[PDB]
RNA sequence: CGGCCAACUACGUGCCAGCAGCCGCGGUAAUACGUAGGGUCCGAGCGUUGUCCGGAAUUACUGGGCGUAAAGAGCUCGUA
RNA sequence: CUAAAACUCAAAGGAAUUGACGGGGGCCCGCACAAGCGGCGGAGCAUGUGGAUUAAUUCGAUGCAACGCGAAGAACCUUACCUGGGUUUGACAUGCACAGGACGCCGGCAGAGAUGUCGGUUCCCUUGUGGCCUGUGUGCAGGUGGUGCAUGGCUGUCGUCAGCUCGUGUCGUGAGAUGUUGGGUUAAGUCCCGCAACGAGCGCAACCCUUGUCUCAUGUUGCCAGCACGUUAUGGUGGGGACUCGUGAGAGACUGCCGGGGUCAACUCGGAGGAAGGUGGGGAUGACGUCAAGUCAUCAUGCCCCUUAUGUCCAGGGCUUCACACAUGCUACAAUGGCCGGUACAAAGGGCUGCGAUGCCGUGAGGUGGAGCGAAUCCUUUCAAAGCCGGUCUCAGUUCGGAUCGGGGUCUGCAACUCGACCCCGUGAAGUCGGAGUCGCUAGUAAUCGCAGAUCAGCAACGCUGCGGUGAAUACGUUCCCG
């Protein structure tokens, strides 16, 4: 990173729908590089929530990233001996990213005694407006909007 | 550690095995008897240096060259040394041994019989420095070799300190493979302990 | 390496399990190759020697 | 291992090559049987005759 | 009988016992401590102590300096 | 304001040069930070170390740079430690003498065993003895006894960082300076521009190996295009280079060409060809020196020390002791999962006092037997595991998890109680993602899952070395932490 920006990797389209945005969730959803697995596993969480819905399982997964992006973010850092946030924008690729990141970790930590069925119902909750991610991303625009006082800074 | 042998670090291209054959049963054997026909001659001879022992075998025939600066008490005008190695092989049981006995071209071009003379004039009563003079004058007296260095540590004047000083005038590409460089060290004695000394001696360049 | 225990371990033991290598050169009793019969240092030196048919720096 | 006395983080590598060559002979002669038995090769080449 | 200063080797205790005009020498392997020989100087004398002169241009008349090393008064008026 | 003496020191001072250092500045690089992945620190287990015991728990190492370290292998030997019985120019070599032709070997008896006493063979040369050892010594052997602050040799770190010097000239008196400074550029003292500097050396780059493509040579124990025999066993068999295959020679990346920036110069951005584009990927490769760094326990060596012992044989025990502490790894904490049945893909390596086929019996360790092999042929299973299909578990201290303790066997060994491994069973403990703090990693990388070898008869092998399968996320940019 000192020298330069480096390159970044031509992510291929999954051939099964056709979005990118199905491998970037498979990937995410990765885990001890069981890639089959974790195929098998995105396939079947998605057929159960379209099973459970009755809508389209692109739709409402777009409806998903789209609710939950955020738009801004926290940094720290310290002036004067003193650690201040600093809220800063950020930009839509890593805006989804961060999307995709939290659906994962939330959809981790649920309590439906199944890993299959957590994923889809935590989906269903942020496409309805009641999920973890949800949540999380109103708890980072409350922060950002009550510690932009130091925006000034401006890093 | 600073740096490897030289000899070991271009033996795959410059420097050839000082021996060869093909043995797996009696490897063990074999190893162990040259090891201790080596040292038995070793010991034995001092007064000539030898510059290099090479030992060729086939079957039970044993092959033995030996390279010296000067054959004269090597082997004696009448067989005296000779029979006394002949005996000293025959002792420990090398078979049929046939000694051969070849004198180098240039004795100061040798890394090894330079070697000895210095460490020989360093024990008796001479100073380093007249001792380095002299030897890098003679070595660069001969055209053929290009650049030379000789390193000397240990106790130097009976000082109870340690000094490592050296003296290089030429080139010395170490970390070229291409250059041929002939590596040679010996010990010198001395009543207040043990010196040691490395020399290395450039020779041209070879291609192919 | 204490010469009278190499000379003892050359000798014949009295039991078939009292026999070990103890490498010729040095009779260091640990770390020596069976088929070489040397220890480290000793394989080391003879390889840097160049005096031991076969042995070569590996660089693969 | 490079050092004596522990120092083991640091090792040396060694290879030994062996090259093995078949040289099917058909038709027998007792002629090039002999030549090969009186034929002398460097002891760095052994020959294996079966 | 270390360098100033012509004159070296061994034996005995090792930060102890001791030397010394200045520089300084001993903390197990001292040409510097004590002893052996060996050498240098001196000789009916040899060394130590005390005093005076020179090297001292280190009270600089012949023969020193005051920005930073010791040295220009805080600045003026004015008697001998 | 004017202004002393006693006493004490062998220096106190002025200028200027080279380093080092700064919580001084300026300009730049590293998994340094930042964005991500996966861990340690909490439980059990396997190793090392500190601490305390014991007669001994042999010795060394001690932040970076010691702590799955010398030990690539502790029932005996290993072993250098403790107890007890012997032993002596000696267990092991050699010269001088004084007595010899036997030393040397195979068995009986006593004994912890060394060891002691008996049974059998006894010189090859030739008159001088050599080889040999049996007694007295003489020298002397013997020491893992001390000294890495006396040394040789070997090795780590600063750091694979890019810097360290010399010849002539020039300036200063002199320690000294220029060359090595400024601008640009690179991974780099790599290169260009003017300059009292002109050149060179050690370093850097290249010359080596492996890996990516192709051409020629090339057919057995290897492969099968096209022809015949197999007829369930697969090139198995006659045949064949039309491609891998293994191993010899050559070509191929050199900013090679085009456009723009650049002093028309280095160098840089983009594009075409091409397997690869701007050192293609990795390894071997440690400049002058610093840490009085580590090693008298590989070896060698100066001095001191023991010599009737601190040398030496043998029996047993110890190096594995425990109310604790630290470091490195394995097993998990469960559903991306455990178990049960079916089912396909790799590489490399080893085999002589060794691998071990088929068959038979054992749950299984293993017992009998043993074809094929000094080895592209025979064994290491047709080299597997993760993977794919079917069933149970419904979130429990659990069908997860396996330690501890009892009851039976196999194997190597004269020798398994301190003190091995494996097989069969009972046994069901702690542990629900973990405190400040801290470590690894930027592409075939992170993570996860297997195989083979060194030391070795048996193994404390979860260590080391190598060969593989599936195979990610992220880098806005140097304000802050380290070098
Ligand atoms: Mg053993
Ligand atoms: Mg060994
Ligand atoms: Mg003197
Ligand atoms: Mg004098
Ligand atoms: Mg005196
Ligand atoms: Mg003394
Ligand atoms: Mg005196
Ligand atoms: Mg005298
Ligand atoms: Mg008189
Ligand atoms: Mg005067
Ligand atoms: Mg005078
Ligand atoms: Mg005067
Ligand atoms: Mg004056
Ligand atoms: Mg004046
Ligand atoms: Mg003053
Ligand atoms: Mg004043
Ligand atoms: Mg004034
Ligand atoms: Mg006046
Ligand atoms: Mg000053
Ligand atoms: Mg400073
Ligand atoms: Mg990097
Ligand atoms: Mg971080
Ligand atoms: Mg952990
Ligand atoms: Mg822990
Ligand atoms: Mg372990
Ligand atoms: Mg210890
Ligand atoms: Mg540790
Ligand atoms: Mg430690
Ligand atoms: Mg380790
Ligand atoms: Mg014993
Ligand atoms: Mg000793
Ligand atoms: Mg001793
Ligand atoms: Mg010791
Ligand atoms: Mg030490
Ligand atoms: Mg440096
Ligand atoms: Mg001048
Ligand atoms: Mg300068
Ligand atoms: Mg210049
Ligand atoms: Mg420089
Ligand atoms: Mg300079
Ligand atoms: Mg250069
Ligand atoms: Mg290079
Ligand atoms: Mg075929
Ligand atoms: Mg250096
Ligand atoms: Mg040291
Ligand atoms: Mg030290
Ligand atoms: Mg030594
Ligand atoms: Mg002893
Ligand atoms: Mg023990
Ligand atoms: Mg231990
Ligand atoms: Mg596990
Ligand atoms: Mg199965
Ligand atoms: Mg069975
Ligand atoms: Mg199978
Ligand atoms: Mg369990
Ligand atoms: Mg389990
Ligand atoms: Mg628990
Ligand atoms: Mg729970
Ligand atoms: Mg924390
Ligand atoms: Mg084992
Ligand atoms: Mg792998
Ligand atoms: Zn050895």
């Amino acid at each position: 990173p000192r020298k330069g920006p480096a390159p970044k990797r031509p992510l291929v389209n999954d051939p099964v729908y056709g979005s990118q945005l199905v491998t970037q969730l498979v990937n995410k959803v990765l885990l001890e590089g069981k890639k089959s697995l974790a195929e098998r596993i995105v396939y079947g969480a998605l057929e159960q929530a379209r099973e459970k819905t009755g809508t389209d399982p692109v739709v409402t997964l777009k409806r998903a990233l789209d609710n939950v992006k955020p738009a801004l973010e926290v940094r720290s850092r310290r002036v004067g001996g003193a650690t201040y946030q600093v809220p800063v924008e950020v930009r839509p690729d890593r805006s989804t990213t961060l999307a995709l990141r939290w659906l994962v970790n939330f959809s981790r930590q649920r309590r439906e005694k199944t890993m299959v069925e957590r994923l889809a119902n935590e989906i269903l909750d942020a496409s309805n407006g009641l999920g973890a991610s949800v949540k999380r991303r109103e708890d980072t625009h409350k922060m950002a909007e009550a510690n932009r006082a130091f925006a000034h800074y401006r890093w | 550690g600073q740096k490897i042998n030289p000899h070991g670090f271009r033996l795959g291209i410059t420097t050839e095995w000082k021996s060869r054959w093909y043995a797996d049963k009696q490897y063990k054997d074999y190893v162990k008897e040259d090891v201790a026909i080596r040292k038995l001659l070793a010991t034995g001879l001092e007064r000539a240096g030898i510059a290099d022992v090479e030992i060729e075998r086939t079957r039970d025939r044993v092959r033995v060259d030996i390279h010296t600066a000067r054959p004269g008490i090597v082997i004696g005008r009448r067989g005296t040394e000779a029979d006394r190695i002949r005996a000293d092989l025959e002792k420990l049981t090398g078979k049929q041994v046939q000694l051969n006995i070849l004198e180098v071209k240039n004795p100061e071009s040798q890394a090894q019989l330079v070697a000895q003379g210095v460490a020989e004039q360093l024990s008796n009563r001479v100073a380093f420095r007249r001792a380095m003079r002299k030897a890098i004058q003679s070595a660069m007296r001969q055209p053929n070799v290009k650049g030379i260095r000789v390193q000397c540590s240990g106790r130097l004047g009976g000082a109870e300190m340690s000094r490592s000083e050296f003296y290089r005038e030429g080139r010395v590409p170490l970390h070229t493979l291409r250059a041929d460089i002939d590596y040679g060290l010996y010990e010198a004695k001395t009543t207040f302990g043990r010196i040691g000394v490395k020399v290395w001696i450039y020779k041209g360049d070879i291609v192919g | 390496a204490k010469k009278a225990l190499v000379h003892k371990a050359n000798k014949k033991p009295k039991f078939a399990v009292r026999a070990y290598t103890r490498c010729n050169k040095c009779g260091r009793p640990h770390s020596v190759y069976r088929k070489f019969g040397l220890c480290r240092i000793c394989l080391r030196e003879m390889a840097h020697a160049g005096e031991l048919p076969g042995v070569q720096k590996s660089s693969w | 291992i490079r050092s004596p006395h522990k120092y083991k983080d640091s090792r040396e590598h060694f290879e030994m090559r062996t090259h093995k060559r078949l040289i099917d002979i058909l038709d027998p002669t007792p002629k090039t049987v002999d030549a090969l038995m009186r034929i002398d090769l460097p002891a760095s080449v052994d020959v294996n005759i079966q």
